[PDB]
């Protein structure tokens, strides 16, 4: 695991295009790096989730909207995402996975009109 | 260095090669094994300590015993050098790295 | 005649009978699986550093499908084998690429000097390819990669000679020299790195050159000259050394040595901090800067950065802090590895480097000596609640100070275990009115002490009795850290393991042969081969001993009084 800061707070328009990004401090090479999104009285589900063999895998729903490429200059994971929706306001946050351990930066508020 | 007869180590009391495996049991109080080389030869020695065997050092019958059976130099193996000195009481043996049931399991 | 060499056995006849039943004929290759796939994989789990037998190398060559599917069995099993002939090297080779991407902290073990191997390096570099934060802390260990960079050079020199020849004078090396060029604080970092090598190594000096060529972007290169002036600064230390006077004379002579080097800061424009890479220094403050009173002659001087704050700096000269520095990087790589298990020992990672081969700097910190706050203060209670007094309304008791306070002891009590630092007396032991316990002179190391060999934890009389008096709640905490810091460390070693038995290949200032008994010294004090955790509990009743004695035997109550008398 490892302390990392991420911060999506914001608010835009349905349609509109908000980049994601997540800076890691800790011990770097981790397994797999990745974001999620949740409301309240709801569950989390996974979204997108990029591995450390540089593979990818996105959910349905936000497949071809949301993509996440991993900088390896900073070791900092960028998310970026396009075409959002009324349902797709919510609470993100972004969880990275090293040698089993997961870890959990922080969180943040995405609304949308 | 300041002192002769001394060793890096810490259970190690005295010249000798680094550091090897060990053993304990319920049956009897834990030992372990030594190397004492000529720069890059060796043989398989017992790490024994003399400097805290002051108190007892009842190692008489045992060296009659050894000098005994090691005198001797039949098909089973014979002890090299048992002695206690001022400051290691270790005992020695020829090098072998073979036991029987493990080159068993190494020699098919 | 003959040579006898190293009534015996030896090493290569048991190659030349393992080689004679490594036939392997039939080329077909199944696929098969059973419930031993389970234990094979546990036999894949061992060590990197650990050398495996015969039959379990064979095993692991039949496991080539289950070795490609765990990538934590890849280098394993490219250890589990050896390539002398193309004929191994083939499929090995072929299935360099073809197996899945190793861990890069797995990826440690197969970049040492053990395995020469030019797909290795390759393949390796390919997965070195990405370069983080982590790649600036792993330039200590790079420069011992770099020290071992040189197999069979001769060929690359002359192809260097063979372009050289025309105008006269006035491999991962180019993922190296590729990540230089990339960021300036990074080639910053390398040229710095290379200051040290290049006394040893008389090539590291031209290889500097080369890195300078390496990089295009000369506007790193000025501020590289303006920090090339600090060996010009240490010169003038030095040149101050030079000359012996009164105690205060020389203290005089160091303030108006400090004016005139106040005057060429402000003279020379800013350039990178020897902290950290990011801040830049602005000018320095005179009169706040002071004198070491030791025999190594250190300079203490504060110095105004461009963020407006004072910075204290301690330097010294004639001496290589090259061991104190890497155990240094050790102690905040070790920082990151309890970071990683989100849980804090309040260790201070003091900054240490090397400038030239005699001269170092480190930044500075509120140390005073043990005997000075023994003396002094009259107890360590007194100096801590000095900076932060704090009486509960309840117990009397202390915060996040003292709780740092703890925590540094523990954490300074398993560092001292782990890596069997030596030479560490109640000179060499600082502290710091932050809250946390310094340790400095690290030069002895890895099972090596002044005087005859004590046991592992460096914790005295004094702590023994601030904690033994809390023990109730203070020892078990302490004890819950440690416990904890254990499975951290022992989880992670690995990599630990790997970067350091490469940077012992490499060179070591205070060891020499040592090396091979120096890693062993490092597994067994780690007592890797030992799945239980008792030895730390061991090591809790040793320290419960060292208050009172056992005295199972008149010598073992001498041996007592001996490690009370030693201190």
């Amino acid at each position: 695991q490892v302390q990392l800061q991420e911060s999506g707070g914001g608010l835009v328009q349905p349609g509109g295009s908000l980049r994601l990004s997540c800076a890691p401090s800790g011990p770097f090479s981790p397994n797999s790096m990745g974001w999620y999104r949740q409301a309240p009285g709801k569950q989390r589900e996974l979204v997108a989730v990029m591995t450390i063999d540089g593979r990818t895998n996105y959910q349905d729903s936000v497949k071809g909207r949301f993509t996440i490429s991993r900088d390896y200059v900073k070791n900092t994971a960028y998310l970026q995402m396009n075409n959002l929706k009324p349902d797709d306001t919510a609470v993100y946050i972004c969880n990275a996975e090293t040698r089993g351990f997961m870890h959990w930066g922080q969180g943040t508020q995405v609304t949308v009109s | 260095q300041a002192s002769p007869s001394i060793a890096i180590f810490s259970y190690i009391d005295v010249l000798e090669e680094v550091h090897y495996v060990s053993q304990l049991n319920s049956s009897r109080f834990l030992k372990t094994c030594k190397a004492l080389d000529p720069n890059g030869e060796i043989v398989i020695k017992v790490f024994i300590k003399p400097k805290d065997q002051y108190s007892l050092r009842p190692f008489l019958q045992r060296i009659r015993a050894q000098s005994f059976k090691l005198g001797q130099l039949p098909h089973v193996l014979n002890y090299s050098k048992l002695i206690e000195t001022n400051r290691a009481g270790y005992m020695i043996r020829q090098h072998l790295k073979n036991n029987l049931y493990d080159r068993l399991s190494l020699r098919p | 005649r003959e040579i006898m060499n190293t009534n015996d056995p030896i090493e290569e006849k048991y190659r030349r009978l393992e080689r004679a039943s490594k036939n392997a004929n039939l080329d077909k290759q199944v696929k098969p699986d059973i419930k031993k796939r389970d234990y094979l994989n546990k036999i894949i789990n061992y060590p990197p550093g650990t050398k495996l037998t015969a039959h379990e190398k064979g095993s692991i060559w039949k496991y080539r499908y289950y070795l490609m599917n765990n990538k934590k069995a890849l280098t394993k099993l490219l250890q589990s084998t050896n390539l002398r002939e193309e004929s191994e090297r083939v499929e090995v080779l072929e299935l360099m690429d073809s197996w899945a991407e190793i861990d890069i902290d797995d990826a440690l073990e197969l970049l040492g000097s053990t395995f020469k191997n030019l797909s290795v390096r390759s393949y390796a570099v390919n997965r070195l390819k990405k370069a983080s934060d982590k790649e600036l802390e792993l330039y200590l260990l790079q420069l011992v990669e770099a020290v071992c960079f040189e197999n069979l050079s001769t060929f690359s020199d002359k192809s260097n000679s063979e372009f050289t020849i025309v105008d006269a004078v006035s491999p991962l090396a180019e993922f190296l020299i590729r990540r230089a060029l990339v960021n300036p604080r990074l080639g910053s970092f390398f040229y710095w790195y290379l200051k040290s090598e290049s006394e040893d190594k008389p090539y590291l000096d031209q290889i500097l050159s080369s890195f300078w060529s390496r990089l295009d972007k000369k506007s790193r290169n000025i501020l590289n000259d303006q920090v090339r002036l600090i060996n010009v600064l240490r010169e003038c230390c030095e040149t101050i050394k030079r000359l012996k006077d009164t105690t205060a004379k020389k203290m005089e002579l160091l303030v108006h040595l400090l004016e005139t080097k106040v005057r060429p800061l402000v003279k020379v424009r800013p350039i990178a901090l020897p902290l950290d890479p990011d801040v830049l220094i602005c000018d320095v403050c005179p009169e706040t800067s002071k004198v070491f009173k030791s025999s190594l002659s250190p300079l203490k001087i504060t110095f105004k950065t461009t963020l407006n704050q004072p910075y204290h700096l301690m330097f010294k000269v004639g001496d290589d802090l090259r061991q104190d520095q890497l155990v240094v990087q050790i102690i905040s790589l070790m920082n990151e590895l309890l970071k990683n298990e989100n849980v804090d020992l309040k260790l201070t990672p003091y900054k240490i480097l090397a400038t030239g081969p005699q001269e170092g700097a480190i930044e500075f910190i509120p140390n005073d000596t043990l005997a000075s706050i023994l003396s002094k203060y009259h107890g360590i209670l007194g100096y801590l609640k000095l900076h932060y007094p704090d009486e509960n309304a309840t117990l009397g008791v202390q915060g996040w100070v003292l709780d740092n306070f703890v925590k540094s002891c523990a954490g300074y009590c398993v560092i001292t275990y782990i890596l069997g630092v030596g030479d560490r007396h109640l000179d060499n032991l600082l502290v710091t009115p932050d809250g946390h316990f310094f340790h400095a002179d690290f030069g002895y190391i890895l099972g090596q002490d002044p005087k005859p060999f004590p046991p592992l934890m460096k914790l005295p009389p004094q702590i023994i009795e601030a904690f033994g008096g809390a023990e109730s709640s203070n020892y078990d905490k302490f004890r819950s850290y440690c416990f904890v810091a254990y499975s951290i460390l022992r989880r992670n070693a690995g990599l630990i393991l790997n970067l350091f038995e490469l940077m012992k290949t490499s060179n070591i200032p205070d060891i020499r042969i040592d090396p091979n008994g120096a890693i062993l010294r490092v597994r067994e004090r780690f007592n890797l081969n030992m799945s239980e955790e008792d030895a730390t509990v061991h090591f809790q009743n040793l320290i419960n001993d060292s208050v009172n004695a056992l005295l199972p035997i008149v010598i073992d109550h001498l041996h007592n009084l001996a490690q009370y008398w030693r201190t």
